[PDB]
RNA sequence: GGUGAAAUUCUUGGAUUUAUUGAAGACUAACUACUGCGAAAGCAUUUGCCAAGGACGUUUUCAUUAAUCAAGAACGAAAGUUAGGGGAUCGAAGAUGAUCAGAUACCGUCGUAGUCUUAACCAUAAACUAUGCCGACUAGGGAUCGGGUGGUGUUUUUUUAAUGACCCACUCGGCACCUUACGAGAAAUCAAAGUCUUUGGGUUCUGGGGGGAGUAUGGUCGCAAGGCUGAAACUUAAAGGAAUUG
């Protein structure tokens, strides 16, 4: 696939897990 | 020496419009658009409406009292096309042929010295 | 040394209001406490009592001005309009 | 413009900064000329004119207040209106007026 | 059912004194009805048309100039000057690549009640044996013209109305002034004045209109 | 007190008697104590002054403008607030206005309002930050304060 | 070009060039002994102006300073000294 | 350690320019591509030039011309407008006709 | 209206449509170019004020003051965010009518955020000549922007004076270009990517097969969105770059 999605698919799983990891802290 | 009119041809991709009026402007005489002759919708700017209209617009001008008539010509302009009809030169014809005699013609598209945004996004129209 | 970090004068509240309103209280505070200069005797002696009036400290001059500044921005634009539309009557 | 001349004229000739030495220097005769400025009031504008009008002392109005006369005049604080009393190395009397 | 376009009662509108012939226009309104007298009605409307066409002239075929009513006298009316333009196609014409394009203007008063707008405007030709195609302007040259053009501009009106003005303007010998005084400062070329409009219109005035017959 | 725009004791001089009758205007923005304050038909358009409405031309700000001939105050006496004159009417002597709502109005040339905004402008741009704040407000207004909410009673 | 002489070039093919890429680098800018409409003495002047610069003893102007060399004004001779 | 990769290839400009959209189908784009062309006709056509010099008042009369310059989008141009595509070699050459 | 064609749509509770005015934002057309400035990002209407800067001129002065630079720091498109204003066109979302097997996509008709501006933030971009900066030296050729020099040159007034504008020759500093390759290069191409196996003029920064990954974690800046700094296990024989046919 492309990059530039491939950015968008990382940055929205990033800021998941930023939750994911914010809900034990 | 005899009485004078203008025609101020509004022709569009998909209409044609060309009504003769009085002198001053206000005082119109026919109207006829493209899609009023021919009834395929499709066909709104031919060249085939455009010249039987043409005469339909100088049989009722006959009928109150016009010889000769400017021809102003125009577009839709501003943000859009910028470039004349396809029938506006089958309306010029087509009323030089049926009675009138013809003054004077210029130019008077609405020609913005920029202004707005074009109608269609900036990766633009495709297909 | 340089005693807070950040709130500056809002930090008499202390823990509470929220953030967001303690900055936009502090972003007034400083101009309502504001030593401001005189139009008149020129020095750094205008403070306010009440919002509204302001007071010269020397020269004992009162004008009325902003809520929490002296010329707040329409003001200032207003009396620049009125200069300009004076000159279409007069010269 | 006129800055460019007081310059010259506070460190050559002679001059005067306040308001009571000014009107001393106009009683006696020393004025050349006074500087007013825009900020300072009306009352002592007046009388100053008043006085200005008896030694015949040409009168000057300043562009900015008294902490600009001040800026002018090479001085680390305010002055309402500056006379003069003896213009030296410049030619400021016959500049202006 | 109606039949609405005959029963409009017939007129014609005249040219002022100062052009050449007054016969022009030929148009209709409406009949003096039962309320909305035609009369006052028209009062406000205009004509764009040729100078060629007024003047007995054929060669100036650019300029379509307007032409505001006020007066009426028994459907035999006479006009006065309203505005200006230059034909669209014209100053296309005088557009091109390879130039400087300078254009600038200035809001003279008249002697009176009459305040407008004047647009000129001057171009940089390849100067009688230039090698290279442009010849362009410097840039302070362009403005150093646009002030010396705005000082004609300015000085040539605060005369007698449309009276003058209009004179001026059917032969513009304002170009001349603007030729020799720019000729020194850059050579220049064409030179004409693009448009002129009524910011401040004149109040009613019937003096200066009906004083303008044969 | 009860009224954010400060208020501007000013004194003339009575035609009719020997005395100094004192008036009291909602003070405009840029005013001080000894500013004379010209008034009337012919006074100047400067800050400060009450000028009738066919006088002035449009685009003006003035304040504290009345609905009609003699009322005394009336419209855009709130701190901040102000009207502009967006042209006349000169036959039948009135004035189109710009009222500080959005709304429009048709009232009479002889209407005087005074020159300029109104002072304490952005009052309401602070928060009022605590409950007590507010109670000391309204405790000089009246008492519509505190507001218990119908769907709990 | 290939083969030439740098050391002996011509004087065509050298005041042509800069000031600076000569050989030997060496001004453009002579000395010039202006005759005054007023005085009949002389007036040592050099050739570029820089300043406005007025007569000695009967103070009017004498050159005006431009982008390059000085520009003396009206009917005044000179020499190359 | 420490690895990792990417990047690639050339033209030419000048710095910025703002856009002009396509006279057809209004796509954005600038002066230095641009592709651009002068309409530049009478608004008679062959055919019409007759009828009308027949039905004209006015002796000459005028028959002015309709300008125009229009601008292009690449993909537009090719799908109509001069433009094409040429050689290895007929790509560097300038001349028009 | 609107397209490839249809529809949505609005229509004598006069629609689209010409002429006379007004209101609001909008953007500086055409001229506008292998044209101009800025450190870049980026900047085109007039006029004024405020400082600033290049080149040039210079028998002016200063006298190695300098070249680049980890740290640290100003600016930094567009889109975003914060609270006001402004809120016309165009228009993420959205609603829609078509299209099609499906269409929440392309095509249409509207339309909230935005586009504009005030004060704050934000720091990324194919921020592109994906070509560090300073210095020197090597091939020709014209054309052009900005000074400068000269010529009994031409042109323009008041024949004439002065400038400007031209023409010619020349020289400095640029935006660049055309022709060769003298050289360089894997080629494409390059007057610099040259003067480098006949390998060293000064200096900063970055890369060491592809992925995993510009991810994880920890710091740090940010209101947030994100930004800077930045691995590992594990996996794999090619990824790739130019050209060559087909």
């Amino acid at each position: 696939m492309r990059a530039k999605w491939r950015k968008k698919r990382t940055r929205r799983l990033k800021r998941k897990r930023r939750k994911v990891r914010a809900r034990s802290k | 020496s005899q009485v004078f009119g203008v025609a101020r041809i509004y022709a569009s991709f998909n209409d044609t419009f060309v009504h003769v009026t009085d002198l001053s402007g206000k005082e119109t005489i026919a109207r006829v658009t493209g899609g009023m002759k021919v009834k395929a919708d499709r066909d709104e700017s031919s060249p085939y409406a455009a010249m039987l209209a043409a005469q339909d617009v100088a049989a009722k001008c006959k009928e109150v009292g016009i010889t000769a008539v400017h021809v102003k010509i125009r577009a839709t302009g501003g943000t859009r096309t910028k470039t004349p009809g396809p029938g506006g030169q089958a309306a010029l014809r087509a009323l030089a042929r049926s009675g009138l005699r013809i003054g004077r013609i210029e130019d008077v598209t609405p020609v913005p010295s920029d202004s707005t945004r074009k109608k269609g996004g900036r990766r633009g129209r495709r297909l | 040394a340089k005693r807070t970090k950040k709130v500056g004068i809002t930090g008499k509240y202390g823990v509470r209001y929220g953030s967001s309103l303690r900055r936009q209280v502090k972003k007034l505070e400083i101009q309502q406490h504001a030593r401001y200069d005189c139009s008149f005797c020129g020095k750094k002696t205008v403070k306010r009592g009440a919002a509204g009036i302001w007071t010269c400290s020397c020269c004992k001059k009162t004008v009325a001005g902003g809520a929490y500044t002296v010329s707040t921005a329409a003001a200032a634009t207003v009396r620049s309009t009125i200069r300009r539309l004076r000159e279409m009557v007069e010269a | 413009s006129i800055n460019q001349k007081l310059a010259l004229v506070i460190k050559s000739g002679k001059y005067t900064l306040g308001y009571k030495s000014t009107v001393k220097s106009l009683r006696q005769g020393k004025s050349k000329l006074i500087i007013i400025a825009a900020n300072t009031p009306v009352l002592r504008k007046s009388e100053l004119e008043y006085y200005a009008m008896l030694s015949k002392t040409k009168v000057y109005y300043f562009q900015g207040g008294n902490n600009e006369l001040g800026t002018a005049v090479g001085k680390l604080f305010r002055v309402g209106v500056v006379s003069i009393l003896e213009a030296g190395d410049s030619d400021i009397l016959t500049t202006l007026a | 059912v109606v039949d609405p376009f005959t029963r409009k009662e017939w007129f014609d509108i005249k040219a002022p004194s100062t052009f050449e012939n007054r016969n022009v226009g030929k148009t209709l309104v409406n009949k003096s009805t039962g309320l909305k007298s035609a009369s006052d009605a028209l009062k406000g409307r205009v004509v764009e048309v040729c100078l060629a066409d007024l003047q007995g002239s054929e060669d100036h075929s650019f300029r379509k100039i307007k032409l505001r009513v006020d007066e009426v006298q028994g459907k035999n009316l006479l006009t006065n000057f309203h505005g200006m333009d230059f034909t669209t196609d014209k100053l296309r014409s005088m557009v091109r690549k390879w130039q400087t394009l300078i254009e600038a203007n200035v809001t003279v008063k008249t002697s009176d009640d009459y305040v407008l707008r004047i647009f000129a405007i001057a171009f940089t030709r390849k100067q009688a044996n230039q090698v290279k195609r442009h010849s362009y302007a410097q840039s302070s040259h362009i403005r150093a013209i646009r002030k010396v053009i705005s000082e004609i501009l300015t000085k040539e009106v605060q005369g007698s109305t449309l009276a003058q003005l209009t004179s001026k303007l059917i032969p513009e010998v304002i170009n001349k002034e603007i030729e020799n005084a720019t000729k020194d400062i850059f050579p220049l070329q064409n030179i004409h004045v693009r448009k002129v409009k009524l910011l401040k219109q004149p109040k009613f005035d019937v003096g200066a209109l009906m004083a303008l017959h044969g | 007190s009860g009224r954010g725009a400060p208020l501007a004791k000013v004194v003339f001089r009575d035609p009719y008697k020997y005395r100094l009758r004192e008036e009291i205007f909602i003070a405009n923005e840029g005013v001080h104590t000894g500013q004379f304050i010209y008034a009337g038909k012919k006074a100047s358009l400067n800050v400060g002054n009450v000028l009738p409405l066919g006088s002035v031309p449009e685009g003006t700000i003035v304040s504290n403008v009345e609905e009609k001939p003699g009322d005394r105050g009336a419209l855009a006496r709130a701190s901040g607030n102000y009207v502009i004159i967006i042209g006349h009417n000169p036959d039948e002597n009135k004035t189109r206005v710009r009222l500080p709502s959005g709304a429009k109005k048709v009232i009479s040339s002889d209407a005087r309002g005074v020159i300029g905004v109104i002072a304490g402008g952005g009052r309401v741009d602070k928060p009022l930050l605590k409950a007590g704040r507010a109670f000391h407000k309204y405790r000089l207004k009246r008492n519509s304060w505190p507001k218990t909410r119908g769907v709990a009673m | 070009v290939l083969v030439q002489d740098l050391l002996h070039p011509t004087a065509a093919s050298e005041a042509r060039k800069h000031k600076l890429k000569t050989l030997v680098q060496g001004p453009r800018s002579y000395f010039l002994d202006v005759k005054c409409p007023g005085c009949l003495n002389i007036t040592t002047v050099f050739s570029h102006a820089q300043t406005a610069v007025t007569c000695e003893s009967c103070s009017t102007i004498l050159c005006t300073p431009t982008g390059g060399k000085a520009k003396l004004s009206e009917g005044t001779s000179f020499r190359r000294k | 350690p420490k690895k990792r990769a990417s990047n690639g290839r050339n033209k030419k400009g000048r710095g910025h320019v703002k856009p002009v959209r396509c006279v057809n189908c209004s796509k954005s784009i600038p002066k230095d591509k641009a592709i651009k062309r002068m309409a530049i006709r009478n608004i008679v056509e062959a055919a019409a030039v007759r009828d009308l010099s027949e039905a004209s008042v006015y002796p000459e009369y005028a028959l002015p011309k309709t300008y125009n310059k229009l601008h292009y989008c690449v993909s537009c141009a090719i799908h109509a407008r001069i433009v094409r595509v040429r050689s290895r070699e007929d790509r560097k050459n300038r001349a028009p006709p």
